[PDB]
RNA sequence: GAUAACCGCUGAAAGCAUCUAAGCGGGAAACCUCUUCCAAGACCAGGCUUCUCACCCUCUAGGAGGGAUAAGGCCCCCCG
RNA sequence: ACCUCGAUGUCGGCUCGUCGCAUCCUGGGGCUGGAGCAGGUCCCAAGGGUUGGGCUGUUCGCCCAUUAAAGCGGCACGCGAGCUGGGUUUAGAACGUCGUGAGACAGUUCGGUCUCUAUCCGCCGCGCGCGUCAGAAGCUUGAGGAAACCUGUCCCUAGU
């Protein structure tokens, strides 16, 4: 899971969601997981 | 909005009680409560139905609406159908036994791991491989459903462990 | 329930178990206590029990204490102490007036012993806090057993309250814990407990079961 | 000339604040208000004139927006790295009323004669008090229009 | 016990979906109890209890001042 | 070139620490081009721990035997009214080089005085006085603090 400063959806199945305060994408494809930080 | 704008069906068997903003179901598994959000307003409509609506549209209550009738229809089917879930098992040596009440899990650990059912909640293996649990709570039984799937870690190569009953995991293979 | 008994340090000797491997020892005179008082949470705010132990002369004793062992309704002792229980069910079976010996204890049983250390004066840092010393030659000059270094410059400007400098040492209640009842001589009132105890001989301790190994 | 008070003119009044559902910032600035007694117009910045204050139900206060888990009470023992930190929440089940006066006693007078002033405050966390002897009439937190 | 990263459950807004938005959980040598020691000059100076619980004089009768005592202690003495 | 030239002592080592986390070990994880063993990378985590020698004035660094690991830093490149004095920076002498010379050299070599009875804050201990609405004594509750926390190998599980 990458923390970095940007996040993007990689992929077509990866979606971005705000949860508990942080921008993240998450994807059925557990590579893709990404978080801002 | 719109799941939140119709109201719940409440069966010829199943009796409920409003009092304030709380209220409870009655029905032949079990009874349940529950309470409902503050903006939101919860009605008996006597023509067979408990009518949830929203006063306005601010995101608040555009939020709490469909949140609030998917509770009230939980509740009821919960109290009414029941709440189970179908889970097995794969690998060589991963079984599955009872003892009491609790059920008991032995999947290549050096020791024997073992889950107790808390309330409300009957374990029910049908199988040493295909056990099921069921419970008058969506909640509880969906809880202890993933407590007990995340006893071992995830297995892309074998896939051994305890898998839900219509999952179909990823597994990637080694080289070797 | 934690129980507990008053006494004093005899001395100490060694014994051979029947493995035949020596076993040094703490030999405490373990002798009677009355229970003098009882502390409730109804009344004094928590559960312990107040106990006597010692020989003292009625007439070395002041009138308060006297007072106080009178509305006992037992002969005043040189020393009172008191265990702190936990619960009401644990001081349920103490009542003002009974006694209690050394066969509280038995064999095997892990004890806690409370003592008081011996004084060892005004000592140096060497001594008190186990201080590297300095040079003995190469040079060093009057500063062979001396602290140094006790800050640092204009930043903080200051020493930093908890440094470790030289002052008087011992003397202080120490409790060591874990140590093995080896032999409870019952009839002599007398128990011998593997390991050292705080203390000079003639010392009065607290032996204690053991919270952490009971 | 101006009125300064001489030595028995100065008469206490008891006041019992409920702290049930209140802010705790405008409680405390009540409680410090009629605390000084700058409700009195005999007032005197030199003499501790002020009024006694039971604050009842220090378990109930209110404190707004997300403060129970990130707002923090802080104290240093005076040793090297001898600080410690307490939220508002731990702070309020723990042993609560210190909450409430804590911020009572940041709004009065760093001074000596705020050391004196302190004298009158009584918190209870309970919803009684032992002081029933003295009469003390409920107080309510009451803003002047204008 | 409460948590970090992390893992979730039930779930709208947004007919499907999502650990969150309403709610409910797991979660580390870090934090809070826990173990040890100091600790009421903690000025909110604490609690339980025992002992003594008395005897005069002056100034001018309002308060103060002086003195002899109790319970207790201190010094002197023999020591550690 | 802002304070200090009617004086703010200059490197390294010793003693004693103290704080950060940008984590070396130990603890919790996500992704792997992760089968296992062992790793790579990122995230969380500062409680404790973090060796002895040879070479060198050494810091740095090179190496030797280990270790769970042999972390990086701030504090007047912490610490000389606490030590040392190998380095550097007086005066002696010599080499090489420059200079006609006197002499000079971010060239080298051998030698070469390290003062102070602690006033105040700070800190480590120890008493005397008053206070806690009479005067005393025994036992105590604890708000609030301080201390401590490290870790390996072998064997069963399982040659699974
Ligand atoms: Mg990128
Ligand atoms: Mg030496
Ligand atoms: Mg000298
Ligand atoms: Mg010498
Ligand atoms: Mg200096
Ligand atoms: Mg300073
Ligand atoms: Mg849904
Ligand atoms: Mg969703
Ligand atoms: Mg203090
Ligand atoms: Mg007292
Ligand atoms: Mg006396
Ligand atoms: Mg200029
Ligand atoms: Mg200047
Ligand atoms: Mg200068
Ligand atoms: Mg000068
Ligand atoms: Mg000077
Ligand atoms: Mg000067
Ligand atoms: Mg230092
Ligand atoms: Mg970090
Ligand atoms: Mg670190
Ligand atoms: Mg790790
Ligand atoms: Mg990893
Ligand atoms: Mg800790
Ligand atoms: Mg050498
Ligand atoms: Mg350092
Ligand atoms: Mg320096
Ligand atoms: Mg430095
Ligand atoms: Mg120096
Ligand atoms: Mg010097
Ligand atoms: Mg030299
Ligand atoms: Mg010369
Ligand atoms: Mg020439
Ligand atoms: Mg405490
Ligand atoms: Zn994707």
């Amino acid at each position: 899971m990458k923390v970095n400063p940007s996040v993007k959806p990689i992929c077509d199945k990866c979606r971005v969601i705000r949860r508990h305060g942080r921008v993240m994408v998450i994807c059925s494809d557990p590579r893709h997981k990404q978080r801002q930080g | 909005s719109r799941i939140g704008k119709q109201p719940v069906p409440v069966p010829s068997g199943v009796d409920v009680t409003i009092n304030g903003q709380n209220l409870s179901v009655k029905g032949p598994k079990g009874t349940l409560t529950l309470d409902v959000a503050e903006p939101i307003s919860v009605s008996r409509a006597e023509d067979g139905a408990i009518v949830v609506t929203r006063p306005d549209d601010e995101r608040r209550s555009r939020s709490l609406h469909g949140l609030s009738r998917t509770l009230i229809a939980n509740l009821v089917t919960g109290v009414t159908e029941g709440y189970t879930q179908k889970m097995e098992i794969f690998g060589v040596g991963y079984r599955v036994q009872l003892k009491g009440q609790n059920l008991e899990f032995a999947l290549g650990y050096s020791h024997p791991v073992l889950i107790e059912a808390p309330e409300g909640i009957t374990f029910a293996v049908e199988s040493p491989t295909k056990f099921s649990v069921s419970g008058i709570d969506k909640q509880k039984v969906g809880q202890i459903s993933a407590v007990i799937r995340r006893l071992r870690r995830p297995d892309p190569y074998k896939g051994k462990g305890v898998r839900y009953e219509g999952e179909q995991i990823r597994r990637k293979v080694g080289k070797t | 329930a934690r129980k507990g008994i008053l006494g004093t340090k005899l001395g100490m000797t060694q014994v051979f178990d029947e493995n035949n491997k020596v076993v040094p020892v703490t030999v405490v005179k373990a002798g009677p206590n009355v229970v003098t008082r009882i502390r409730t949470t109804e009344r004094d705010g928590y559960s312990a029990v107040q106990l006597a132990y010692g020989e003292i002369s009625p007439r070395k004793v002041i009138k308060p204490v006297a007072g106080q062992f009178a509305a006992a309704g037992v002969n005043p002792r040189r020393h009172v102490a008191e265990l702190r229980l936990d619960d009401e069910a644990a001081v349920a079976e103490y009542e003002v007036g009974q006694e209690l010996t050394a066969e509280i204890f038995s064999d095997g049983a892990y004890v806690d012993v409370t003592g008081t250390s011996k004084g060892k004066g005004f000592a140096g840092t060497m001594k008190r806090h186990g201080f590297r010393g300095q040079g003995a030659a190469h040079g060093a000059q009057a500063v062979h057993r001396r602290p140094g270094s006790i800050g640092g410059c204009a930043t903080p400007g200051r020493v930093f309250k908890g440094t470790r400098m030289s002052g008087r040492m011992g003397n202080d209640r120490v409790t060591t814990q874990n140590l093995k009842v080896h032999k409870v001589d019952a009839e002599n009132g007398v128990l011998l407990i593997k390991g050292a105890i705080p203390g000079r001989n003639g010392g009065l301790v607290v032996v204690r079961s053991a919270i952490k190994r009971g | 000339p101006t009125y300064t008070p001489k030595a028995g003119d100065t008469t206490r009044s008891w006041y019992v604040i409920d702290a049930s559902d209140v802010v705790l910032g405008r409680l405390a600035s009540a409680a410090a208000t009629l605390l000084r007694g700058k409700h009195k117009p005999t007032f005197t910045p030199n003499v501790d004139g002020g009024d006694f204050v039971i604050v009842i139900n220090a378990d109930k206060i209110a404190v707004s927006g997300d403060k129970l888990t990130k707002k923090f009470a802080y104290r240093h023992s005076g040793y090297p790295g001898g600080l410690r930190k307490r939220t508002i929440g731990e702070l309020l089940e723990k042993h609560p009323t210190r909450v409430v006066e804590n911020a009572i006693i940041g709004m009065l007078p760093h001074n000596k004669l705020g050391r004196q002033i302190q004298k009158k405050l009584k918190v209870y966390a309970g919803p009684d008090h032992p002081h029933a002897a003295q009469q003390p009439i409920p107080f309510e937190i009451k803003q002047v229009a204008q």
